């Protein structure tokens, strides 16, 4: 059981960041690797016991405090947007055995100007679909949103579902050209025909966002984008 | 000094079909070798290992690893994969004397590609709970094989297959979604990259 | 028929200090090799004519590993503080003693890898050389740990390799 | 050559 924390933040260039990660094991080494497609994962600093140090594979722009046996600090005092990326926690008490913790996703902007939740809609099923295949599927849009820091789950009547639902692995530029476009996600949940039908059930696409935080400076004549949750329901209908 | 190889970072297998991925590393005298699985958004589990011995390293879930001393390799193998073997597989090695410094390969990501059996291709028109127009396009219920491609317009929205399990009833199935905020969009008008003759409208 | 042992200590002192640490090697009973951090230069060193024509590589390798085992031992000693409940003041002594019996033909006989907390058996590499043996509850902990990540393959690859070949490398030059 | 370090008590 290896924890770590924020699981999610997200923060601007020269902003000062300090990931977390606690071991309930007892393991001596500890480590904190950063994962990026093209690169997998990349060994940025270790330790062997309590206070101990040693420099790993890209250590440049990292700090690290292994200040007891259980706690293992990685320290980004001066975040540049290159360090964005999904980093890891990781114990071992044998060598090459590691356990990892579920990870740290941080978004380092250049630039709050461009922050945007996502608008989130609820599309209903066919009817044609409902005749020929006896099967209903909804289908959510996640749209006009950046950075790419979003969470997407299903609601059916209070309960997060699993079973019959299917969401993009990977987001989309919405303009692809620029730089630093809007993203937009998509999600399907089918269920058979008989259970939409029933205008009892009621069905909610849930979006978390992870924008700024609250003691965070905002100078627009816009809507504050913050840390937030956007999300879109329908209820069953018979007809 | 030590490096990792996995030559393909992305691989498809049809369900209970035979599976090898690869890995080469480069030489030490003695090398300890280690396979990594990461599903959906979670870290790294150790999947198999070796240090010394009979070479082929068995996981009890048909997993199964083999140390080449010629070859320098710890290829996987996986005799007939089953749909939740899809995952991102590392592979990773240390050698004696800095056995707690792991080397990692890229990583590979494995689609276990559902078996369609009565496939009924199919395009439906999904319309906005809230607002009563604005709607999406649905290309769904397809074959394993066939597969989509990026907007050929650009200025209309498509994402590539996707598959959904409704476990309660033991069934499986494909899904592609396409979309345009221009009011100017149709059925026919989306999806017009290399689509079954046989889908509904 | 012949033996080959090695014999490191690390004793733990009192307050900013680190351990001292000792290692030596016997080629069948004889002395033939040693090491100690107390020495102004802390280096391995021959204690047998023929060793002494090995080049300045060998000994700055083998020199290496000791470095390596002294952060081993200093993180190791703490371990067992904690598994037995001791005071951080009291002084300490781990030893650990391995090597390999090699037959007649040449061959690998048996192997050992065996460790003692002050002076008291803590665990031991059995004959099967795949299982082990605890003496109290708290080496029971780490035969447990060990039982769960291989310990006795891990080992047994230097056994039945580099061991093995040095050993004969040494019963050439005798 | 000796052996590596042991794995950890």
């Amino acid at each position: 059981a290896v924890t770590q924390s924020p699981r999610n933040k997200v923060t601007v260039t020269g902003g000062n960041v300090t990931l977390s990660c606690r071991q309930t094991n007892s393991h001596n080494y500890m480590y904190w690797y950063r994962q990026d497609t093209g690169h997998g994962l990349r060994l940025i600093h270790y330790s062997y016991g309590a206070g101990n140090l040693q420099i790993g594979d890209v250590p440049d722009g990292y700090k690290a405090t292994r200040t007891t046996q259980e706690d293992f600090f990685l320290l980004l005092e001066l975040a540049s947007p290159s360090q964005t990326s999904l980093y890891f926690c990781a114990s071992s008490d044998a060598p090459g055995q590691l356990y990892f913790g579920e990870g740290s996703k941080l978004t380092v902007l250049e630039d709050l100007k461009n922050v945007f939740p996502p608008e989130v809609a609820v599309f209903e099923p066919s009817e044609a679909e409902i005749s020929h295949t006896q099967k209903a599927t909804l289908v959510c849009l996640a749209t006009g949103f950046y950075p790419d820091h979003v969470e997407l789950s299903w609601w059916v009547n209070g309960k997060e579902v699993h079973s019959g639902v299917c969401t993009d692995p990977q987001p989309l530029k919405e303009q692809p050209a620029l730089n630093d476009s809007r993203y937009a996600l998509s999600s399907r949940l089918r269920v058979s025909a008989t259970f939409w039908q029933n205008p009892r059930n009621h069905f909610r696409c849930q979006v978390q966002f992870y924008g700024l935080s609250e003691n965070d400076e905002w100078t627009q004549d816009r809507a504050k984008p913050v840390t937030q949750i956007v999300s879109a329901e329908a209820w069953g209908r018979a007809d | 000094a030590q490096s990792v190889t996995q030559p393909d970072a992305r691989v498809t297998v049809s369900e209970g079909a035979s599976l090898q991925l690869r890995c080469k590393y480069s030489y030490s005298a003695t090398p300890y070798l280690f396979w990594y699985v990461q599903y959906p958004r979670q870290g790294l589990q150790m999947l198999l290992k070796y240090y010394s011995g009979d070479p082929v390293v068995q996981g009890v879930n048909g997993f199964e690893a083999e140390f080449s001393k010629s070859d320098s390799s710890f290829h996987l193998r996986k005799a007939s994969v089953h749909w939740s073997d899809s995952a991102v597989y590392f592979c990773a090695v240390s050698a004696k004397g800095t056995g707690s410094k792991l080397s990692f390969g890229k990583g590979a990501k494995l689609t276990v590609s559902p078996n369609i059996q009565n496939p009924d291709p199919a395009v439906y028109q999904l319309r906005d709970s809230k607002s009563s127009d604005k709607s999406v396009c649905l290309f769904t219920d397809f074959d394993s094989q066939t597969n989509v491609s990026q907007s050929k317009d650009s200025d209309v929205y498509i994402t590539d297959k996707c598959v959904l399990d409704m476990r309660s009833m033991d069934f499986k199935s494909n899904s592609a979604v396409a979309w345009s905020n221009k009011s100017d969009f149709a059925c026919a008008n989306a999806f017009n990259n290399s689509i079954i003759p046989e889908d509904t409208f | 028929p012949h033996s080959m042992r090695y014999y490191e200590t690390a004793t733990s002192r009192r307050g900013l200090g680190e351990p001292r640490y000792t290692s030596v090697g016997y080629v069948d009973d004889k002395e033939f090799v040693r090491f100690d951090s107390d020495a102004e230069n802390p280096r391995y060193e021959p204690q047998v004519p023929w060793m002494e024509q090995e080049g300045p590589e060998y000994w700055e390798r083998i020199t290496q590993v000791a470095k390596g085992q002294e952060q081993w031992f200093r993180v190791n000693l703490r371990t067992l503080l904690g598994y037995y409940n001791q005071s951080a003041g009291g002084t300490h002594t781990l030893q650990r003693m391995y090597g390999c019996d090699v037959g007649s033909d040449g061959r690998l006989l048996r192997g050992y890898e065996q460790f003692a907390y002050d002076g008291c058996d803590y665990i031991a590499l059995n004959e099967d050389l795949r299982t082990w043996t605890a003496a109290d509850m708290a080496a029971q902990i780490t035969r447990r740990k060990w039982e769960q990540a291989g310990a006795a393959e891990y080992y047994r690859a230097y056994l039945e390799g580099e061991c093995v070949e040095w050993l004969h490398r040494y019963l050439k030059n005798g | 050559q000796l052996s590596d370090v042991p794995m950890d008590l």
